[PDB]
């Protein structure tokens, strides 16, 4: 029921789907990287800040 | 314009897996598409629909389990709605679990009931008792007493009782009269002996007696407990039944819902799941003309799916053998099946079924041309159709009835044509139908023609009615003049007709079968198959067998009784034709110059053989070497075709002698069944005749059906069908294909 123009159009839409998933997944991954960044940073900061405070 | 199979696209569809579940469900309801397995080397565990199928299978078996209880409970389970919508949300799995809970509850209730039943009966026995006045059928009591006398000499009297309207024995499972005769002993050795005997013998022994008022009070407590047990039992059973019927309603819907889900998952297993994306690619066969319908269904399916993936199905360069799809309906389906029984036609082959619808019943009617049986045969088909809704929407475990039912529309026609042919044959249970138009001869003029008081000698003779006396003649308007049905030489006048008719019909039908091959060879653009095939083949058959047909009609209109002496014999001229045998005398010729015509036609038939025999492979070799192909094998194959064609034409023409052979047999079986049975029902004694005719006819009716309506009808059915398969189809209906098996929700009644 679809012409070659329409088939190619749908192929483009499906590729758009793939690109969209690629972006969403990467964004999720970068967000988690930032979460892990802040979590580990906090852990480290508090641990050594407390050790410094204790020496003071 | 001939009927052919539908176009197939061998097309592939890619869409997201979420969309895929919905789409498969919706395309499945469409029932117009058949999916192919893209992973033939992958088992169900590998397909990864196994968890879904396993769950479906468990649900199915458990549902069937409960269904058995439902059916025993006579629940209507009408299955008239909701189920057709087959929704397939993931939440159905929990619904499946809910089903399992219900049937499991039911299983526990019945188990409890049986234990309760035992307790009921056990307490009932005690109730009755209040050694012991127990429950015994007096099976071995006559011997129980003697066994006691055998152990000791009847040291203690026995207690006797009889139970009126005894209770249903629990071990028996049914109610039997109970009678008790049990002995009590004071001695321990002997009491133990009695215990052993009572255990061995069919007796009820476990009473816990007391003589105190307290025991009578206990017996009252027993009655109370019995009543409470029965009350609870009654409530348990009532709940059970209410639950069972209520479930039966939902279960009819569920059955089909579950079946559909299973089919969907199984279909999705027959696919190739991509590895890198949650999207599914599959190749499917589908009708070309229905592709738009498929895309609209896909649009609706994916629209229901939240991802609205385009779900585009794109045609591929179809290059594998497609399935053969013939659209059938309530009428034509049966005829297509008897064709398919022989084989599935080649893709874009000419479908013989549109011609079978008439051709086969017609040939049957020729074999079964009996008006009276045609009525019976027609009425049977009408009955089946009129009850179609009641027979179809039911269970029919007997495949013999189902088979004839499925062919009920085929039989209907056979009846209608059997009436037509029987009337032309002018035979209705061996009786002719005189419409007051029988003017074969004028007997008054017979006596004028030098036949004076012939009825004197007639007492010992027949005397054949002469042709061309100047006062006889004129055809019967429709069918065979009734006069022959009462002649002693029917068996020659009408026998000749049927022989010649069978030849005429067979040869003409064969020529039709050949003519169809031309259209097929044109469709596939095979010039060689018509320039070296069709043309010499149709000429060969025409020159030999069509010539014969012409001569048959010629004789009927060319020669009268005026030339009955030395009247040409068509069979002898036919043989002499082939052999170029032209004696100077002994046989008159049908027409002047026939010798030249007979010689010419045979020469042409022989000259037709080289064309079909070897000219095709020779030109293929020419074109091959000009372009430059197993020449040897091609020559052999083509030679085989010619050999079978020519020899088959000879044998096939004779084969249609089946039409005569069976038509003769039927008339003869009918005549003898009439003459040797119903004739006896007539008598010069009034009352004896009337009463006897009743019983004799009933026997006649019984034999008429048993011998002719069934058996010979079956023979005519098969032989007419065999002619269709062997002589007709083999002239054009060649090759094989695959049966079209689309994914669809067909199994609703099953």
């Amino acid at each position: 029921a679809l012409s070659d123009a329409d088939v190619q159009k749908q192929i483009k839409h499906m590729m758009a789907f793939i690109e969209q998933e690629a972006n969403e997944k990467a964004e999720e991954i970068d967000a988690k990287a930032e979460e892990e960044f802040n979590i580990e940073k906090g852990r480290l900061v508090q641990t050594q800040r407390l050790k410094i405070m204790e020496y003071y | 314009e001939l009927f052919r199979s539908e176009e197939m696209t061998l097309a592939q569809l890619f869409l997201q897996s979420e969309a895929a579940y919905c789409c498969v469900s919706e395309l499945e309801e469409l029932g117009k598409v058949q999916f192919r397995d893209l992973n033939p080397d992958v088992n169900v565990f590998q397909r990864k629909f196994v968890n879904e199928v396993r769950r479906c299978e468990e649900m199915d078996r458990k549902l069937r389990f409960v269904e058995k209880e439902i059916r025993k409970a006579n629940i209507p389970i009408m299955d008239t709605g909701e189920n057709p919508e087959v929704p397939f949300p993931r939440d159905m799995i929990d619904l499946e679990a809910n089903f399992e809970k219900i049937e499991n509850e039911l299983k526990e209730i019945n188990t409890n009931q049986e234990a309760l039943k035992r307790n009921f009966l056990e307490l009932t026995e005690l109730k009755f008792i209040l050694f012991v006045a127990g429950v015994i059928n007096r099976e071995r009591i006559p011997t129980f007493e003697r066994m006691l006398w055998r152990v000791c000499r009847g040291n203690v009297f026995l207690r006797q009782a009889e139970i009126e309207n005894p209770l249903e024995d629990p071990v028996t499972g049914d109610y039997v009269h109970k009678s008790v005769f049990i002995i009590f002993f004071q001695g321990d050795q002997l009491k133990n002996r009695v215990k052993k005997i009572c255990e061995g013998f069919r007796a009820s022994l476990y009473p816990c007696p007391e003589t105190p008022q307290e025991r009578k009070e206990m017996a009252s407590g027993v009655n109370t407990r019995i009543d409470d047990l029965q009350m609870v039992l009654n409530q348990t059973e009532d709940h059970r039944q209410r639950v069972l019927q209520a479930a039966a309603k939902n279960i009819r819907v569920w059955f089909i819902k579950v079946r559909k889900m299973k089919a969907i998952y199984h279909t999705l297993n027959l696919c190739n799941i991509d590895v890198t994306q949650k999207c599914l690619i599959a190749e499917v066969w589908c009708p070309v003309t229905d592709l738009d319908s498929i895309q609209f269904a896909l649009r609706r399916g994916t629209e229901h799916s939240g991802s609205t993936v385009p779900s585009i199905l794109n045609r591929m360069q179809t290059n594998q053998t497609p399935p053969t799809y013939n659209k059938t309906n309530k009428f034509t389906h049966g005829f297509q099946n008897i064709v398919d029984a022989y084989g599935i036609g080649t893709y874009r082959e000419i479908n013989p079924a549109p011609y079978t619808v008439i051709t086969f019943p017609f040939l049957f009617a020729v074999m079964f041309g009996d008006f009276g049986h045609g009525i019976l045969m027609t009425l049977f088909a009408v009955w089946m159709v009129l009850r179609e809704s009641r027979i179809l929407s039911q269970k029919n475990e007997n495949e013999m009835f189902s088979m004839v039912f499925s062919g009920r529309y085929i039989i209907l026609l056979m009846g209608l044509f059997s009436i037509y042919t029987g009337l032309i044959y002018n035979d209705c249970f061996s009786k002719s139908l005189n419409i007051f138009g029988s003017s074969w001869s004028v007997r008054p003029m017979f006596t004028i023609g030098n036949w004076t008081e012939e009825t004197l000698l007639g007492s010992s003779v027949l005397q054949l009615n002469p042709a061309i006396p100047g006062v006889f003649g004129g055809p019967y308007p429709f069918g065979i003049d009734p006069i022959w049905n009462i002649a002693t030489n029917k068996l020659t006048f009408l026998n000749s007709f049927k022989m010649k008719m069978s030849v005429i019909l067979g040869i003409i039908h064969m020529l039709f079968g050949v003519s169809l091959s031309l259209f097929n060879h044109i469709y596939f653009k095979k010039p060689l198959n018509i320039y070296f095939g069709f043309i010499p083949e149709i000429i060969f058959m025409s020159s030999l067998f069509g010539y014969l047909v012409i001569l048959i009609f010629y004789k009927w209109t060319a020669y009268d009784a005026h030339s009955s002496r030395n009247a040409p014999s068509l069979l002898i001229h036919f043989i002499n034709m082939f052999l170029f045998s032209y004696p100077e005398s002994g046989n008159a010729m049908l027409y002047s110059g026939q010798k030249g015509i007979q010689c010419f036609l045979i020469v042409v038939a022989m000259l037709c053989v080289p064309w079909m025999l070897l000219f095709k492979p020779l030109i293929l070799r020419h074109q091959y070497l000009r372009k430059k192909f197993d020449f040897g094998d091609t020559m052999v194959h083509q030679a085989i075709h010619t050999i079978e064609y020519c020899l088959g034409c000879i044998s096939n023409t004779a084969s249609y002698l089946r039409l005569w052979a069976l038509s003769l047999a039927h008339a003869q079986l009918s005549e003898v069944l009439w003459t040797m049975v119903i004739h006896i029902g007539l008598h010069v004694r009034s009352l004896a005749g009337g009463l006897g005719l009743f019983f004799i006819f009933a026997a006649f009716a019984t034999l008429t059906v048993a011998i002719l309506l069934i058996m010979e009808g079956l023979s005519a059915f098969l032989h007419a069908l065999r002619l269709h398969w062997v002589e007709f189809q083999n002239k054009f209906y060649t090759g094989t294909g695959f049966k079209f098996l689309p994914f669809s929700f067909e199994h609703i009644r099953e």
